[PDB]
């Protein structure tokens, strides 16, 4: 017999035999899958075989099932399908292995996974007896692994009809309540039942019809009995027999009590029960922390749910004695483990990611934030007094001081305002304590980082009812920045930069610190960003841009601005962004920082910045030439910076000629040769601005080079996405070269019209309409003649283009483009061309009979239909709808259009007014 | 609720409140929550239809997660939208 | 109050009267609905901050639905929305 050789060959370490056995095995399956499946199932059932072979047999069946069992698995190879006779065999073998507690855990877990796969396909059509066998094992054989298996396949197999009406729901709760009421049941047996209780509660939480009287009542007795039982379980004590098991037991009880409290009506979990379990939860916090003499992880995993319950019943009044127990217990659960202290100290980028709120980990430190952030004001005020009091007494205990400062940070993050007369006394002592921490020379690293981060919260929360707040803000901000500078810890440097962001949230440092100190803090923050930007990584570079944005926002606009700082801000925008161009958050913020560095710029100042920056840009554009301008994340970045530099033009006329001399050729080469979609989109955007904003006299010799670029973009393998910005480029060329372009307008416009008709891309048609609306404003008559004479698919372009224009009007973006198109359509309306009267465009959408949702599968027999209306009629309705949504300027424009037209009834406006809807006339009456 | 008036089975009122308390804009137009609700309802109808079709392909009368993730992957348009 | 679980059942029964949906699958679906809502909502907010306007209306949402939803979803997701805003306000 062969399967033993394959099992040994496949299980062996050497790859050569592993593939031979696997390829031989798969080849055998492709011919007699039934025989291979039968063999693997006889190798897993045989106890005489070694555990390694038995485990591997179930390990192989795990994968072979997905490939040879049913088409329901995407991995089905369709070579052969195990005969139904063989299926009934292994499906029997798997249940025997899984439901037998005497089997090894690997065999029980190995077979359990196979049943999970099979049951999701074979139940109930091909495996009717699955649940009958599982419930037989639990009820009669008292199998523990049967409850573990039943939990895994519960949601997949038991439907609402099976659960409520089918008796599976009541059958399970009887099993659950029998186990929990049996005081002699082992913890592993009670834990299994409580996990299975969570499966039932999930079924009862939501179901297809709440109003069913039989379902509504059945839920009531189940929840009422659950809370009765869960109360009994929390009263039990097992000593130190097994703390890891007891902690899991408490975890599942509180997971169930946080579900019953949150995913059910207030009726089912009353306040008197909330008070009863609130007292138990606080006492479990004391018990859980005292048990902490993988124990710690289970202590922290259990504490997440105990605190998650307290967050739910946080509205209940906490006694002063109970607040002490919560703070004392959280001070021990919210302190950083030695493992996390090492992680943060060794790599400060992990500290910044967690502090910035971007780390994926969620632990007790985050559930304590959710608890303190949820408290109401009557309790939040009293908690602060407890936390503040503990700090002034724990100031000399560095073991707990960091934890307490975090609880204080969570309290001060609450949206409610802390009030009460005594808080004035506690606050002043708290402020002095924080100052001592900063001044302390021997303070540990992470306590100092937390004190730096908590101080902004204290000032923000008590911005009012705090004398001399401004001196404190200057005193604290200066002290925290100094600590960052004279320290070799990058964690403290990044802690101060994050703290600086919090300072700017509540305080206008320009008005608080003053013109001189504000510039000094800008210098200090810029120095700190340089120090940490050297080793910044991952989410740190995103944070540094956010901080740098704040620094840039405070640079003076008044004369005698610090030119040294501005050159340092420019250097940081490129340096931080150049480090990780692919980072999206840095890319967007880098442009924002660059834009606000150029919002108001003089000629002399602008020339200096382009002189410093442009030479780097030229090299990046030229460097990518050898790569055929493929999608380099750095190449995109500079093309986005060039656009910002070119878009934010200085006052006093056009851009300096140097830009035309140096950027024109690199950009032209990018557009001529590059094939990437993103590169062409950005390059065309930058090139369009270059032509638009540069002096015509200095660009005329380059007019020929533009056309080779333009003609290469109009029609080629260049997709519609790649030629997204060709609309503005054609507008820019037409605007600055209108006299020289007169011969070439016809062939340029013809290509644009064809592109507009074919493209379904919202952004491409919006841009390509920028050419038409520009031409219509320039000469509405001429545009129609070009469209009337030109034909696509043997029909006039006018009907096709105008219909595209009308549909595109509904999704145009930007006030500039909405004003432009409103003017363009208005010019067509005033023209009253006879050819424009024969075009018919889609009006209101005719709904089909009934209320059926028309999914795309129904498009064949329920296509969208529109009432055909004359174009001029749809133009007026479109403008009316624009005024309605809005409910010199867009509204101003549409209103003057309605006034001028009404004063003369041009183009039959009187007739259109008569056929408009009554609601439209009411809106139109705002102008009339 | 306003869902019946617009012909929807999703909460028009609660989507409006979600838009307001979300601090997305200073004001929300009356036609915004009705429009966004119909879009959410349509997508839930698309996913349920394709997921349901997968269930019936296996003669199942229940949309378990396997069917749900199998439908989105096979439908490219949903695959791009929802991965 | 809202999770969309109650309404996803209602939509399912119109599309498929005899088909049920599992709790873990409905939790997955609510992730989809909520995600696409917060992706259309933020895009509509950006277009509202853009367009130099302070209001989010049908125009902003339709532009948002067309930028986000790929292909036929955008063309159909818009038909539903428009026929609803048309049945509404009438």
């Amino acid at each position: 017999m062969d399967i033993n050789e394959l099992i040994i060959g496949a299980q062996s370490a050497d790859k050569h035999t592993r593939e031979v056995a696997e390829t031989q095995l798969l080849q055998w399956c492709d011919s007699d899958a039934s025989q291979v499946f039968k063999a693997l199932a006889n190798v897993a059932l045989q106890h005489e075989a070694s555990l390694e072979s038995r485990q591997f047999a179930l390990l192989s069946l795990r994968k072979l099932i997905t490939m040879y069992w049913s088409p329901g698995f995407e991995s089905y190879r369709s070579t052969s399908n195990v005969e139904i006779d063989v299926k009934d065999f292994i499906r029997e073998v798997l249940l025997k292995l899984c439901l037998n507690d005497n089997e090894n855990t690997k065999i029980k877990n190995g077979a359990s996974y196979c049943i999970v796969q099979i049951s999701a396909v074979d139940f109930p059509d091909q495996w009717p007896q699955l649940l009958t066998v599982i419930y037989d094992a639990i009820s009669h054989q008292h199998s523990l692994n049967a409850m573990s298996l039943l939990n895994e396949i519960y949601d997949d197999v038991v439907s609402e009809e099976m659960f409520f009406e089918g008796g599976i729901g009541l059958a399970t709760m009887e099993i659950v309540f029998k186990v929990l009421n049996t005081e002699t049941s082992t913890l592993i047996a009670k834990i299994a039942a409580l996990k299975l209780l969570k499966a039932c509660l999930l079924q009862m939480s939501s179901h297809n019809e709440y109003d069913e009287a039989s379902r509504k009542s059945f839920v009531s007795q189940c929840l009422a009995t659950s809370l009765q039982i869960l109360g009994q379980l929390l009263t039990l004590n097992f000593g130190n027999v097994d703390v890891i098991s007891q902690l899991k037991f408490k975890s599942i009880i509180y997971e169930n009590l946080v579900f019953i409290k949150n995913d059910f009506s207030r009726k089912h979990f009353s306040s008197e029960l909330q008070k009863q379990f609130k007292i138990m939860a606080i006492q479990d916090l004391e018990n859980v922390t005292h048990i902490n003499a993988p124990l710690l992880e289970t202590v922290h995993d259990c504490s997440i749910y105990i605190v998650e319950f307290l967050t739910s019943v946080c509205t209940l009044q906490f006694s002063v004695e109970e607040m002490n127990k919560i703070i004392t217990s959280l001070t021990i659960l919210c302190q950083l483990s030695s493992e996390t202290r090492e992680i943060w100290t060794s790599d400060f980028n992990t500290f910044v990611s967690k502090e910035t709120g971007l780390a994926a980990s969620y632990n007790v430190r985050d559930q304590a934030n959710e608890f303190f952030t949820s408290l109401p004001n009557p309790q939040l005020s009293l908690i602060f007094k407890v936390v503040s009091n503990d700090i002034e007494h724990s100031t000399c205990n560095y073991s707990t001081l960091e934890s307490l400062l975090y609880l204080l940070q969570c309290i001060l993050l609450n949206d409610d305002e802390i009030t009460g007369e005594n808080i004035d006394q506690s606050l002043q002592i708290l402020i002095k304590t924080l100052e001592n921490i900063l001044v302390s020379q021997e303070i540990p690293e992470l306590i100092l980082a937390r004190a730096i981060l908590t101080i902004p919260r204290v000032l923000d929360k008590f911005i009012d009812a705090l004398p001399d707040i401004k001196p404190l803000t200057s005193a604290f901000l200066a002290k925290s920045l100094n600590l960052a500078l004279k320290s070799d810890k990058e964690l403290i440097k990044s802690a101060t930069l994050i703290a600086f962001t919090y300072y700017c949230y509540f305080a206008e440092l320009d008005s608080v610190l003053g013109p001189e100190v504000c510039s000094e803090t800008q210098e200090k923050v810029i120095r700190i960003i340089n120090q940490v930007s050297s080793d910044a990584e991952e989410d740190t570079n995103g944070a540094l841009m956010e901080v740098l944005s704040q620094v840039i926002s405070y640079n003076p606009k008044e004369p005698h601005s610090r030119k040294e700082i501005l050159q340092a801000e420019f250097h940081l925008v490129f340096t931080i962004s150049s480090e990780d161009p692919a980072n999206v958050q840095v890319v967007v913020q880098s442009q924002e920082c660059l834009e606000k560095l150029l919002d108001n710029i003089n000629m002399d100042n602008y020339k200096n910045y382009i002189e410093l920056c442009l030479p780097s840009f030229i090299n990046v554009l030229d460097s990518n030439n050898a790569n055929n301008y493929r999608y380099s994340p750095l190449l995109s970045l500079v093309l986005e910076f060039i656009t910002v530099f070119l878009k934010k033009k200085p006052n006093d006329g056009f851009l300096p000629d140097e830009i035309n001399q140096y950027l024109f050729e690199p950009l032209a080469k990018v557009l001529a040769f590059s094939t990437e979609d993103e590169t062409l989109q950005l390059a065309t955007e930058a090139f369009s601005y270059l032509i638009f904003n540069t002096d015509t006299r200095a660009m005329e010799p380059r007019l020929m080079d533009i056309m080779k670029v333009l003609e290469r973009l109009l029609s080629l393998e260049v997709s519609d996405s790649a030629a997204m910005n060709v609309g503005p480029l054609v507008v820019a060329i037409f605007t600055r070269f209108s006299k020289e372009i007169q011969p070439l307008i016809g062939r340029i416009l013809e290509a644009v019209v064809v592109r507009l008709i074919k493209t379904q891309n919202i952004s491409t048609e919006q841009n390509l309409l920028s050419v038409l609306c520009f031409l219509t404003c320039n000469d509405p008559k001429q545009t129609v003649d070009f469209l009337s004479s030109f034909q696509i698919d043997n029909t006039d372009a006018l009907t096709l283009v105008m219909r595209k224009w009308i549909e595109a009007f509904e999704v145009i973006r930007g006030e500039k483009r909405i004003k432009e198109n409103i003017v363009a359509l208005s010019n067509l309306f005033f023209l009253n061309d006879k050819r424009l009267q024969k075009v018919v465009v889609n009006g209101n959408l005719i709904p089909y009979e009934g209320d059926l949702i028309i999914t795309r599968s129904m498009a064949k027999k329920m296509p969208d239909r529109y009432v055909q209306v004359p174009l001029y009629t749809k133009i007026i309705k479109l403008f009316v709808s624009e005024l309605s949504f809005q409910s010199e300027s867009v509204v101003q424009l549409l209103v003057r259009f309605f006034k001028e037209v009404a004063s003369k009834d041009v183009s039959g406006f009187h007739c259109i007014y008569e056929t408009l809807s009554d609601s439209e006339r009411k809106v139109l009456s705002e102008a009339l | 609720s306003r869902s019946a008036k617009a012909g929807l089975t999703f909460p028009v009122g609660r989507v409006h409140r979600l838009l307001r308390r979300g601090n997305y804009a200073q004001r929300i137009g009356s036609g915004a929550p009705v429009y966004l609700t119909a879009v959410l309802e349509y997508l839930a109808a698309e996913i349920l239809e394709l997921a349901g079709n997968a269930a019936r392909d296996n003669k199942k009368t229940r949309i378990i997660p396997r069917h749900l993730q199998l439908a989105i992957r096979n439908d490219d348009e949903l695959n791009k939208l929802l991965g | 109050k809202e999770t969309y679980s109650s309404y996803i059942y209602k939509v399912l029964k119109q599309t498929h009267p005899d088909t049920g949906i599992s709790q873990k699958s409905m939790s997955i679906l609510n992730s989809f609905v909520n995600d696409i809502f917060e992706r259309i909502a933020t895009e509509a907010s950006k277009l509202a901050a853009y367009n130099k306007k302070s209001t989010i209306s049908a125009r902003e949402i339709q532009t948002a639905v067309r930028l986000i939803l790929p292909g036929e979803l955008a063309k159909h997701a818009v038909s539903e929305g428009t026929r609803a805003v048309t049945k509404y306000s009438s």
